[PDB]
RNA sequence: UAGUUGGGCACUCUAGCGAGACUGCCGGUGACAAACCGGAGGAAGGUGGGGAUGACGUCAAAUCAUCAUGCCCCUUAUGACCUGGGCUACACACGUGCUACAAUGGGAAGUACAACGAGUCGCUAGACCGCGAGGUCAUGCAAAUCUCUUAAAGCUUCUCUCAGUUCGGAUUGCAGGCUGCAACUCGCCUGCAUGAAGCCGGAAUCGCUAGUAAUCGCGGAUCAGCACGCCGCGGUGAAUACGUUC
């Protein structure tokens, strides 16, 4: 039930609270960063390609 | 480990007995890094030993670890279908470790509200030669001279 | 005029702060800087999966370099010198 | 010997007083505090005028007897309505809506392995 | 005449000058006693000068910020080192030979992702 | 709790269908899904058939019933022992 | 086991970013619109050889550089295919669009067109080995250092998924410092889909 | 009163560019080898500490709910909208945790020292109100400038005196505070009252070789609100390794 909730999650929210953040990318509710509008998997898939600005591979 | 024996990190005397052997105390009572109520515990106690004794607390404290540092201990060894104790002498190191162990360990379970208390009525004790801390010393013994049979192993 | 710039990779970022003081210094300003600031951090932890194996992470950061130039008792020139000026879109800039 | 209950006599008064069911430590600094009776005071050190302000004070507040009856009541009207609450009293269940698939052992009581 | 030395230890970084003096430590305005208030700490930050022999001869101001008083106390004892590096150059020997100049790198390690500390795992349980 | 400023809380649906019916000799049953709406004084003496997630369930509300919500009488999950 | 993505693992070593830009309140609205920039070049160009987009955002513009084998067909005959691609992407982004055409030399050496080539052959039913090798012999006539491939799924038909690959010079994965392209096209046949990788070794940096 | 203001960047610090360790130097051993042992200098010595980095493959291992996709199936339905319920149900069994069982402690008062981080309708100073959770007027800051943020262990005094307790804080009653359209099922926090088991845990089993374990707090992601979880941070800070039979 993809496309509708991709579609429903579009239009303004009933209710304030009801409102929720999906991947832009891939439609994916859980574990969307704010920062990015990427859920973790689209997150770590561009940040290989570079296609995410300042975003590297973090060691120290 | 399997390569060989490791560096053992020394450490610096007390501050105001000017011993090794009182800072490893503090570090074998010490809980949870917590060395400055380690610290008062063992110099608490050590006024006291000053109290009830008149002599040097550190004379007395070295007295109680001579009757209590064990001198043979007993190894355990699997030989095929039978598992039997080895007698084995205890390396100078392990000596004060062990007495350092069952000093602090036996003064933990004393009667006595207080640590202090109790670790410096397990030190008055121990100097005496009678104690929890000596009977540990005395089985240890027990236990070697029993398998002494063992001894060529 | 204080000009404050910022970018994710100081490379750049030094390249853009040594125009801008060689600009103002050149049209007869003075200039102070540029003063390296604290490079920010932020740190995002990811489950490297799709699905479950919550043990095995991957860690990504970003990096803000930031930059200080201070010029003082600037010159009319410095106002037009300094805007003419077009830097990196990386090369972010903020003035006063 | 305050409110029907002989509080310890060797205790210090703000605890003493704690064994009185609806005292608690809080309150027991406020009852003190009115009165006047210093903390420290053993309770067989009171005095008659102290005890009996202590008591006159206590007089005020809904304690022991008073107190079980009252939260009783309570218990006893959350069941009779049917409540979703009454009827976790009733059964033994969590009642603040705490999750009964582990735990819940202070209201189940102990555990029956069968 | 002040000597300068700056000692690190852990995150502690301590900024300290030596005068000729009656062997007073101040550290951040404050005594070393009020603000070192565990003496074994105290006979940390003192090391250097009795292997040297300067017991006495000289003067503490500290100005330590970062970390914690153990790890302070250490700093101090590094900067106090190097600044008795400069009152001579030939206590470099003693200071030497006792570790004082060794500058302590001795850091806390990172937590690792999936462990629950640097080092500490997760209770295994094999079924 | 609610806070006080904020006041109770009722659904205006329901509390229309209770205002409605406050001057009748003879009462009728109000059917709602608002397990969320607290029982005022006014609720006293109709039955409120309360929706539990499959039905209605109908509940007659005494005046020991005030402050409480409609779904505290209306339970959802149905355990009989195991 | 599995390995870090080579291009990922050298982002911020020797390689650079595609998105060139920065930005603090609209870093969320700007990738995605070069999210669907990206989409968008993807497919209207899906016949030229387009490898690499790199955005650049100027307040209100946005500068994209378009890397292409072919730029005469991205072109048009007098710009009148990136002209219209201006006005497409402007009316998508909703502002000012400046596209530069960057021509690709040597494109046997960049993955991302080797491995569409290859992707390519695979659903015309060329031989799965025949592709490869191909591809191997271009880049090396090419002057790679070395170059790695593989597919990976239902080869030729086969009930049974697996992955073949061939190598040819060196492709240290490891060294941080080598200059190592990497990509992964995907072949849909038949069958279903088919996974080209294809990772090329150039002068180390 | 204040690093406050003047003045100076010296020191610290911030950050670019660099310097430094390379068995390079010296003694011994070694097959004129590789290398090993020790030494000097040095902040650092033999991979300095830690991280990133995971070969060909293995388990038809996991994922058709991230995404994509062959084939198959549904199509006034297995699609789509809504309100309510459920995913938080509890005779029970197991995994991972948290808090305890006290005096190396509990309580009260006084006093000191971090780091990583986060912030615009957000972080919120100061003042005032409230026992408190918080509220109110209002201030600075898109920030090494303002704020969250006076860290807790700690230290110094007073108290309690071994007691299921002034230990423990479960459970429940009542009264509140917030966020939200709404917290009954299902929230977090507060006050008052209540004050359960628990006296250190059978067979068995787990982590860890130092700035580690142990213990102490702090920040962050998700997030209106909501973690004892996760990620990261610094404080304090040990014991032991004879050895390779198992
Ligand atoms: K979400
Ligand atoms: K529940
Ligand atoms: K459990
Ligand atoms: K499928
Ligand atoms: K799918
Ligand atoms: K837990
Ligand atoms: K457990
Ligand atoms: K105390
Ligand atoms: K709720
Ligand atoms: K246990
Ligand atoms: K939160
Ligand atoms: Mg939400
Ligand atoms: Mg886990
Ligand atoms: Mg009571
Ligand atoms: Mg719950
Ligand atoms: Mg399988
Ligand atoms: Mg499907
Ligand atoms: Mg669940
Ligand atoms: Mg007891
Ligand atoms: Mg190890
Ligand atoms: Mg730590
Ligand atoms: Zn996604």
């Amino acid at each position: 039930a993809k496309k509708s909730m991709i579609a429903k999650n579009k239009r303004p929210a009933k209710h304030s609270t009801q409102a929720y953040t999906r991947c832009e990318r891939c439609g994916r509710p859980h574990s969307v960063y704010r920062k990015f509008h990427l859920c973790r998997i689209c997150f770590r898939e561009l940040a290989y390609k570079g296609q995410i600005p300042g975003v590297k591979k973090a060691s120290w | 480990p399997r390569k060989g024996p490791v560096a053992k990190r020394d450490v610096l005397p007390d501050p105001i007995y000017n011993s090794k052997l009182v800072t490893r105390l503090i570090n074998r009572v010490m809980v949870d890094g917590k060395r400055g109520i380690a610290a008062n515990i063992i110099y608490n106690s050590f006024d006291i030993i000053k109290e009830s004794t008149g002599n040097d607390p550190l004379e007395v404290f070295e007295q109680a670890m001579k009757n209590v540092m064990p001198v043979l201990e007993v190894k355990a060894r699997r030989v095929g279908g039978s598992n039997y104790q080895v007698p084995v002498e205890v390396r100078p190191e392990r000596r004060t470790t062990l007495g350092l162990r069952w000093v602090v360990n036996y003064a933990r379970l004393r009667g006595e509200h207080t640590m202090e208390e109790r670790l410096a009525k397990e030190i008055m004790d121990a100097a005496n030669n009678t104690g929890a801390s000596v009977k540990k010393r005395e089985d240890t013994h027990k236990m070697a001279d029993a398998n002494r049979a063992f001894a060529h192993y | 005029i204080r000009i404050r710039l910022k970018a994710y990779e100081h490379r750049i970022l030094d390249q853009s702060a040594d125009k801008i003081v060689e600009t103002a210094k050149r049209t007869g300003a003075d200039v102070s800087g540029p003063i390296p600031l604290p490079t920010e951090r932020s740190l995002y932890t990811v489950i490297r999966a799709t699905h479950k194996y919550k043990d095995s992470r991957e860690q990504f950061e970003m990096r803000t370099h930031k930059r200080l130039i201070d010029i003082v008792n600037p010159t009319p020139k410095t106002v037009d010198a300094l805007m003419k000026l077009d830097l990196p879109s990386g090369v972010n800039i903020e003035i006063k | 010997r305050i409110a029907g209950v002989d509080i310890p006599r060797d205790k210090r008064v703000v605890v003493s007083l704690t064994y009185i069911y609806g005292i608690g430590n809080t309150t027991a600094k406020k009852v003190l505090a009115n009165v006047g009776v210093s903390e420290d005071v053993r309770v067989r050190d009171l005095t008659n005028e102290q005890t009996d302000a202590i008591r006159a004070e206590i007089d005020k507040l809904k304690v022991e007897g008073d107190l079980r009856r009252e939260v009783n009541l309570n218990i006893k009207r959350l069941m009779e309505i049917g409540s979703y609450r009454g009827i976790r009293h009733r059964r033994g269940l969590p009642t603040r809506g705490q999750n009964t698939k582990n735990n819940a052992r202070t209201r189940k009581g102990p555990t029956k392995t069968v | 005449v002040q000597y300068s030395g700056t000692g690190r230890r852990k995150n502690a970084v301590a900024r300290v000058r030596l005068v000729p003096g009656t062997g007073k430590i101040t550290v951040n305005k404050k005594d070393v006693e009020e603000y070192i208030p565990h003496a074994d700490l105290r006979e940390v930050i003192n090391q250097p000068f009795g292997v040297t022999e300067t017991k006495g001869a000289y003067d503490v101001i500290v100005n330590v910020n970062g970390g914690g008083y153990a790890g302070q106390s250490g700093a101090i004892r590094h900067g106090i080192a190097r600044a008795l590096l400069q009152v001579d150059p030939d206590f470099r020997s003693a200071l030497k030979r006792a570790g004082l100049l060794t500058r302590d790198a001795r850091m806390v390690e990172r937590k690792k992702p999936g462990l629950k500390k640097a080092r500490k795992a997760s209770q295994f349980s094999k079924r | 709790g609610r806070s006080l400023k904020k006041g109770p809380f009722v659904d205006d649906h329901l509390m229309k269908k209770v205002e409605a019916q406050q001057g009748a000799e003879k009462k009728k049953v109000i059917k709602t899904w608002s397990r969320r709406s607290t029982i005022f004084p006014s609720f006293v003496g109709f039955t409120i058939a309360v929706y539990d997630g499959r039905k209605h369930v109908p509940v007659y509300i005494q005046e020991d019933m005030v402050g409480h919500k409609l779904g505290e009488f209306a339970p959802t999950r149905t355990y009989r022992g195991h | 086991g599995q390995k870090v993505h080579p291009i990922g693992m050298r982002v911020g070593i020797i390689r650079d970013w595609d998105a060139k830009w920065y930005a603090e309140k609209e870093y969320a609205e700007f990738l995605h619109e070069d999210l669907r920039i990206r989409k968008f070049i993807a497919t209207k160009l899906a016949d030229a050889a387009v490898s690499t987009i790199e955005i650049e955002r100027a307040a209100n513009r946005v500068n994209i550089s378009i890397h292409t084998a072919k730029p005469g067909m991205v072109i048009g005959k007098g710009g009148s295919e990136v002209e219209n691609l201006r006005k497409e992407l402007n009316k998508l982004t909703g502002k000012r669009v400046h596209i530069n055409i960057v021509e690709i030399k040597k494109p046997d050496l960049d993955a991302k067109l080797v491995g569409e080539g290859i992707a390519r052959q695979l659903e015309n039913r060329v031989a799965f080995r025949r592709a490869q090798k191909q591809a191997i012999q271009r880049a090396m006539r090419a002057g790679a250092k070395g170059i790695k491939t593989q597919v990976s799924g239902r080869l030729n038909g086969a009930d049974i998924a697996r992955s073949e690959g061939y190598s040819e010079g060196t492709v240290p994965l490891h060294t941080l410092r080598a200059d190592i392209d990497y990509a992964w096209e995907e072949a849909d046949t038949t069958y279903g889909k088919l996974g080209v990788k294809v990772w090329i070794y150039r002068g180390e940096i």
